[PDB]
């Protein structure tokens, strides 16, 4: 299409509306109610331009550019005097009731309303009357509510309801008393409620966790990092100030997590700021804890390692690729053990084999929203991979999108799309041990044990393709529902099969692979998604090694006298008693970690590693994409006695001191090149980010904004002399403003979005080639593996039905978004949000034991009698007992595990 | 429906039509046609944008036509007495009759049925009787508050 | 604590029978609850939400949007005096002054015994007989300030 803006010709896409087309060209139109992800509704009337019928037209007409299609040969004007005066009048009308709140408002300096008030040039107030006020609600521990600052742009309700699928937020009231919130005080129920702080263009919804230790946006030090709280790998911008992590903002990745995080990623960063973290290396001498510097800790550790006869290394899926590789190099490939259980490692390896050998394309998180039918097998995605659940909701609304497109309704006119697609939606079939949070939009929900879910998947694969193995013992109504699933999936142009390793069953993953193969054989454009557990689970699976049980037997039999545990608490992957016995038997335990774990009581040496905020590295997400996270701040800048290094730096210097009796604090690119040379399956991680020599016209990339303040006074209480600026030899970023963050810079790693006149999160529009699309010059991250030409075979190992045996109790996993991730549990703000641990029981089983709802029962596993109060779960299958995974004492290795001595306390 | 004029198989023609009465909850914006559609769906009466028109997708995404009471009252007269009778009611571009009337401190505040083209002074003087005693006429609104 | 009665639930479901979407019976469900109990309490929103299968935020937004769905406790009788333009021409201000003198309240709140509550209302569609006033089910026209005590004494 061709448009003429202010007499200048432009070539745009005709399917877009005028506002997004003009913002993609760099033109500045003020706007409030439109969002690139939510569509156009034409409420705020801020985006007004003047449209003319032809070139020889002088009068024109004011139109909303967000609601005007960018048709071919469209003549408009933004800088028309009438349009400018109307946009100024809209800003003024918004400003009549706005509170005098900017100094004491957390959105100041990050406010879209401030930016558009300045952009319209409106700075004189001629309104002399009273301003309306509102009471505020309590929205829980995460979101702070300030209703006075609202401009009634309806972004919150549209996002939270039409996009996120939440139910408890809404718009109440009338003419100019419109209220946006919950009907009563209470916590926002959605797992994606945290994106309201970026969706809201004003200070109504604010980050309460940030509002505790508040600082303005110009005062933050930012870095482009990857969220470490599950395997999705959403791009984040951690921002720090005064040596502590202050905020997690969304970082735009048009291929992964474009505008939206989940609440675990956004608010579960509080473990970084804990005061019990290791900040110096500590050596045990009898009962004494001697604090060492880097050099003497490395010398003593390498000497004791040299006197040892066999050193084993226990990695972790929390650690980066470089740190796991450095441990593998230090202890040797044959002595390296992945720090996960044998069943967990088997499920992880099977998921990786399906992803990179099954011949079926695995979509990115953004690409999930374009699929026509979704089958989720055994994976509670809302609690384990939440952004996948959000993308599944978008893919479900794709049917309403297609129905509206059949009636020649444009894709940005969201109200008409929702009107045409009333309740018609794409087929969604979820299977779990109980009800999921996707049940409100699911076409069918199957509450069954993991064997029965696997048998359902194998039956679906057999009915789609008769070459697949059959299932014997299917009930006729279950067969009818299976047939419903089969005709829904076979009629889909782009079916999607989602599973993962959190189900605790190998057969569920095998059944999902069988369904995907059966759909691939029919010619469908099938995609497969596997949800892992931790941030670098796929990286640890690609690296390979032994299981944690093998390392425990190596420690117990005395074949290994030295163990180096990297970023692993060892209690989430094995029993605590056996781990404690093996670590007490081992004469040398060296724990390289950044969190105070329980295994440092018996550890001979504790190396104060860096977390993601204080380190660089690479992580492989659930779809096999290598992503580089960068260090946010130097921990030794404010506390000069802090020796907190990267884990790969610790292990590489330990290897160098073990070999040549000399420390070597290496560079990140050297470890990256070592990974690429030694492990060819991880050769793609070289291209995740450019090396430390990367420059933009000769200068580095800035971590902090141009107006970063207090540089001669933040450390003046320690010493009036300004310290040396921390040098960054590992990466292309600098710990200063002396760098580049231009939106037109040829790069893909963007620490934060800021353009002049756009201080809000809306500056990501300036950082994209087209708004709502990809990052300009490509999104960061590279897929490690391509789709194989030939797939796997059908898995003939069809499990039997779940048999409830007396005495035994099958543990059904119950994951929680706030409580299943270890570091997220360590965050103090999650302690109020996380629920009290309830053991879930069937009504029939609770009647059999005679226990009611709320009474405490005690059960023993691995000789550990623990007590929990009972919650009645009707959707659970009899013979199963539900356990909340990741919680206090309930390790996630209990999925699929049997249970003994379930008795009332 | 007792006489078979509504419901299934109306007048033996096979046409099915069911008529309901939805009583409102007292808001002025509900008279707007798209907002009327929204309030019929049990939502807040925010009006919708056009295009798409309610004829393309109105109530519950279905083709829907919203018409006033008076228009549906002139419809049977057209369909019974004929079209050429309806065009010959008045010698004006607006065919048919219309319920007109003056209200507010007049002698005869009421409502009458007049053809289009009737001057406003005829309604005020010949029908409403003019203004009340000792009142000087200042202004008038032709079609209500809007 | 709010329990719906059997008659209320039956009437609500019968109203759901009239539409192809159960959301369309929210206004009539709120009106049924208000007719049975005088107003719509806080638990009634959740009860109608569970009956209709729509979120409670939607029912709350509908109840707070419409003026005749009361979300605060009112008296046993509701005076609704028309404040619109034609009744202003015919002198609704004297009627409002007489009502404020008799009830000894301001508009919008309730008497100390909950016997009347006073409300300015929209145009009642009776402008040729203005001024007009709506008591609970009865419309009154041709109002005079002297007729307020003799009109309000028949509502106990
Ligand atoms: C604010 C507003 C209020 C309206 N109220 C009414 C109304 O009460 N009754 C009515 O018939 N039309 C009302 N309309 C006009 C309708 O939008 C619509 O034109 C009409 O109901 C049907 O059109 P018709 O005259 O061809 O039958 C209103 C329009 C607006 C903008
Ligand atoms: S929301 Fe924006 S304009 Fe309003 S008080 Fe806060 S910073 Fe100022
Ligand atoms: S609370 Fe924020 S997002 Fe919601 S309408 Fe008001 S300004 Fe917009
Ligand atoms: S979905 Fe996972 S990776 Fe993304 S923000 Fe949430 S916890 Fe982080
Ligand atoms: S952005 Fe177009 S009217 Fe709000
Ligand atoms: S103006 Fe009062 S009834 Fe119409
Ligand atoms: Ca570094």
């Amino acid at each position: 299409a061709t448009i003429h803006v202010d007499g200048k010709e432009y070539e745009v896409n005709g399917a877009d509306n005028l506002l997004e087309a003009c913002l993609s060209l760099g033109l500045d139109i003020p706007y409030f109610c439109w969002h690139p992800a939510l569509g156009s509704v034409g409420a705020c009337r801020q985006c007004a331009v003047k449209q003319y019928q032809n070139a020889e037209d002088t009068r024109g007409r004011l139109v909303m550019s967000c609601m005007t299609p960018a048709s071919d040969g469209t003549f408009i004007s933004i800088d028309d005097e009438e349009a400018k005066q109307f946009r100024e009048s809209v800003v003024e009308w918004l400003m009549t009731n706005h509170p005098h709140d900017c100094p004491v408002c957390e959105e100041g300096g990050n406010c879209h309303l401030q930016d558009m008030t300045v952009m319209t040039g409106h700075s004189f107030r001629r309104y002399r009357f009273t301003k309306r006020t509102h009471r505020n609600q309590d929205l829980g521990p995460f979101i702070s509510h300030e209703m006075n600052r609202c401009i009634a742009c309806y972004r919150c309700v549209r996002y939270y309801k039409d996009y996120a699928g939440g139910t408890d937020l809404g718009v109440y009231g009338a003419h100019d008393n419109v209220y946006f919130g919950r009907p009563e005080d209470g916590t926002l129920e959605s797992e994606f409620s945290g994106n309201l702080v970026e969706i809201c263009p004003t200070g109504v919804f604010t980050d309460k966790t940030h509002s505790e230790r508040y600082n303005r946006k110009w005062d933050m030090q930012f870095a482009p990092s990857i969220c470490q709280q599950c395997s999705i790998g959403c791009n984040i911008s951690p921002g720090e100030r005064y040596g502590e992590l202050r905020r997690i903002e969304n970082r735009y990745n048009g291929t992964v997590n474009h505008y939206f995080l989940c609440d675990r990623g956004r608010f579960g960063y509080g473990y970084v700021n804990l005061k019990d973290r290791p900040r110096q290396p500590v050596q045990r001498r009898g009962d004494d804890f001697i604090t060492l510097n880097a050099e003497q800790a490395m010398q003593g550790a390498a000497d004791i390692l040299r006197q040892s006869k066999k050193v084993i290394g226990i990695g972790s899926p929390r650690a980066s690729v470089e740190s796991n590789f450095a441990l593998r190099e230090l202890v040797g490939e044959e002595n390296f053990y992945t720090g996960i259980a044998h069943g967990e490692q088997e499920r992880l390896q099977l998921a990786l084999k399906v992803l990179r050998e099954g011949g079926i394309y695995t979509p990115a998180l953004r690409e999930i929203e374009s699929y026509d039918a979704v089958l989720v097998l055994g994976e509670d995605v809302t609690q384990t991979g939440a952004r996948v659940a959000l993308a599944v909701r978008q893919a479900v609304k794709g049917k309403a999108r297609e129905m509206a497109a059949a009636q020649k309704v444009a894709d940005w006119q969201i109200a008409a799309i929702l009107n045409i697609g009333q309740r018609a939606k794409h087929p969604l079939f979820v299977t779990n041990v109980d009800d999921t949070r996707l049940d409100d939009i699911a076409a069918w929900t199957y509450r069954a044990p993991v064997e029965d879910q696997a048998r359902l998947g194998f039956a679906i694969a057999h009915a789609l393709d008769n070459s697949a193995p059959a299932v014997d013992g299917i009930e006729p109504e279950l067969q009818s529902k299976i047939d419903v699933i089969v005709q829904a999936l076979a009629g889909a142009k782009k079916p999607l099969i989602i599973s993962g390793t959190n189900a605790g069953s190998l057969e569920v993953i095998q059944a999902a692979a069988n369904v995907a193969k059966a759909l691939k054989g029919r010619g469908a454009d099938v995609g497969i998604t596997m949800i892992a557990r931790s941030v670098n689970s796929m990286g640890l699976g690609i690296m390979g090694g032994g299981s944690l049980e093998e390392a425990l037997t190596e420690l117990e039999t005395g074949r290994a006298d030295a163990v180096v545990v990297l970023e692993n608490d060892l209690h989430r992957h094995a029993s605590a008693t056996r781990v404690n016995a093996a670590l007490a038997k081992a004469p040398l335990v060296m724990v390289v970690d950044h969190q105070r774990t329980a295994i440092m009581e018996n550890a001979h040496l504790v190396l104060s590693a860096a977390s993601f905020a204080e380190s660089d590295g690479t992580v492989i997400n659930n779809e096999g994409r290598a992503q580089r996270f960068f260090q946010v701040y130097d921990p030794a800048y404010y506390d000069s006695k802090t020796v907190m290094l990267e884990s790969w730096r610790w292990l590489h210097s330990l290897h160098s001191t073990l070999l040549s009796r000399e420390v070597d604090w290496t560079q990140l690119d050297h470890v990256i090149d070592a990974v690429v040379a030694k492990i060819p399956e991880l050769a793609g991680i070289k291209d995740a980010a450019p090396d430390a020599t990367f420059r933009i016209r000769g200068q580095k990339l800035a971590r902090e904004p141009h107006r970063y303040s207090g540089r001669t006074a933040m450390r003046a209480n320690i010493s009036v002399h300004e310290p040396r600026q921390p040098q960054d030899i590992d990466t292309m970023f600098t710990f200063s403003m002396e760098g580049n963050n231009q939106p037109t810079a040829h790069r893909s790693q963007v620490p934060f979005a800021w353009a002049p006149g756009w201080n809000s999160p809306q500056a990501w529009n300036k950082f994209q080639d087209e708004v709502g699309g990809k990052l300009r010059f490509g999104d960061p991250g590279v897929r490690l593996f391509e789709t194989s030409e030939n797939g796997l075979d059908y898995f003939t190992s069809v499990p039997a039905r779940f048999q409830p045996q007396d005495g035994k109790w099958r543990i059904a996993p119950y994951y929680h978004l706030f409580g299943s991730d270890e570091l997220s549990q360590r965050a103090p703000v999650f302690q109020s949000r996380m629920p009290q641990p309830y053991i879930k029981l069937n009504p029939a089983d609770a009647a059999k034991l005679g226990v009611n709802a709320g009474t405490r029962v005690s059960f023993s596993y691995d000789g550990n009698t623990v007590t929990l109060p009972v919650e009645i779960a009707e959707g659970l299958t009899a013979g199963q007992v539900g356990l909340p995974m990741g919680m206090s004492g309930i390790a996630p290795v209990l999925a699929g595990a049997h249970l003994e001595d379930l008795k009332e306390a | 429906t007792e006489a078979g004029l509504l419901g299934k198989n109306i007048m033996g023609t096979g046409f099915d039509f069911e008529l309901f009465v939805h009583t409102g909850a007292g808001r002025y914006i509900c008279g707007e046609e798209t907002a009327l559609i929204n309030s019929l769906e049990g939502r807040r009466a925010n009006p919708r944008s056009k295009p798409p028109f309610p004829a393309t997708s109105g109530a519950w995404g279905k083709p829907t036509c919203v018409n006033n009471v008076e228009t549906l009252c002139n419809v049977p007269a057209i369909l019974a007495n004929g079209v050429e009778w309806y065009q010959n009611i008045s010698k004006s571009k607006d065919a048919g009759t219309k319920l007109m009337g003056f209200s507010g401190r007049v002698k005869n505040p009421g409502l009458w049925e007049l053809p289009f083209g009737t001057t406003a002074r005829e309604i005020l003087e010949d029908y409403a009787g003019g203004m009340r005693d000792g009142l000087k006429f200042k202004a008038w609104q032709p079609g209500g508050a809007g | 604590a709010f329990e719906l009665s059997a008659a209320e639930r039956e009437a609500i479901e019968h109203e759901m029978h009239h539409y192809e979407d159960p959301r369309a019976a929210s206004i009539e469900a709120l009106k049924i609850v208000q007719k049975q109990r005088g107003w719509v309490p806080d638990g009634a929103i959740h009860a109608i939400a569970d009956v209709l299968g729509i979120p409670a935020s939607d029912v709350e937004g509908v109840a707070t949007f419409y003026s005749q769905i009361f979300r605060q406790p009112v008296g046993r009788h509701v005076i609704r005096y028309c404040d619109s333009v034609v009744c202003h021409i015919n002198g609704y201000q004297g009627i409002q002054a007489a009502l404020e003198k008799k009830l000894n309240i301001k508009p919008g709140q309730t008497t100390f015994d909950g016997r009347f509550t006073l409300l300015p209302t929209c145009c009642l569609g009776n402008c040729d007989k203005g001024p007009n006033m709506m008591i609970d089910e009865d419309t009154h026209a041709h109002l005079t300030p002297e007729a307020i005590p003799e009109l309000l004494e028949r509502y106990k």
